[PDB]
C-alpha cells in the first residue's frame, strides 16, 4: 500500500501531500493503472482540480485502496 | 524537471525574480535571507500594501513583519513563520517556506488572484 504513497511521494519534494493535477496524472498513469483516460477526468471532474491549483494526492490513494 | 511539486513554486517565483532587482531565489533557504523576497512577492499581489522601493535590507526587522502582517491583514495567510525566528535563524527551512506559499498560493487561486491569465 506504500508504494502507492511513495508514488506521489517522489513528486512530493517536501511531504506535504498537495501536488499540481497534471503531475497527478502523470503518477496514475505511471503506476500502470486499468483506467482510461476518459475514467481518471471522471474521477476528476468529481475534484477539486481548477480551484486552489493544489490536489490533495491522500484523497485519490485512499480512494484507489478502498477500489 | 516537472516532476517535483517544489519545482512548480519554484519557476512560478522565479518568474517574478526577472521583475525584481537585488533579489534571487535560488533555493528556498539561503534566497529567503535577505527577507525582501517575502515583501517582493506579496507587494506584486498587492500594490496597495506597501512601497517596496521604501524598503531596505536593513530593515528586515520590520520587513518580516509588514509581509507577514500585510499577507494575513488583506489575504489572511496562515501564520506558520515567525520574525524573530527567521531572523534568529538566519536561513528558514526549505518546508517551512514551501507549506507557507502552498497554502498562500492556494487561497490566491481560490479568490481568483494567481489566475490573472487565461489562455
Amino acid at each position: 500500500e506504500e508504494e502507492i504513497r511513495e508514488a506521489f511521494r517522489v513528486f512530493d519534494k517536501d511531504g506535504n501531500g498537495y501536488i499540481s493535477a497534471a503531475e497527478l496524472r502523470h503518477v496514475m498513469t505511471n503506476l500502470g493503472e486499468k483506467l482510461t483516460d476518459e475514467e481518471v477526468d471522471e474521477m476528476i471532474r468529481e475534484a477539486d482540480i481548477d480551484g486552489d491549483g493544489q490536489v490533495n494526492y491522500e484523497e485519490f490513494v485512499q480512494m484507489m485502496t478502498a477500489k | 524537471g516537472p516532476l517535483g511539486s517544489k519545482n512548480m513554486l519554484l519557476e512560478w517565483c522565479r518568474a517574478m525574480t526577472r521583475n525584481y532587482e537585488h533579489v534571487d531565489i535560488q533555493n528556498f533557504s539561503s534566497s529567503w535571507s535577505s527577507g525582501m523576497a517575502f515583501c517582493a512577492l506579496i507587494h506584486k499581489f498587492f500594490p496597495e500594501a506597501f512601497d517596496y522601493a521604501e524598503l531596505d535590507p536593513a530593515k528586515r526587522r520590520h520587513n518580516f513583519t509588514l509581509a507577514f502582517s500585510t499577507a494575513e491583514k488583506l489575504a489572511d495567510c496562515a501564520q506558520l513563520l515567525e520574525v524573530d525566528d527567521m531572523v534568529r535563524l538566519a536561513v528558514p527551512d526549505s518546508k517551512c517556506v514551501y507549506t507557507y506559499i502552498q497554502e498562500l498560493y492556494r487561497s490566491l487561486v481560490q479568490k481568483g488572484l494567481v489566475k490573472t491569465k487565461k489562455k
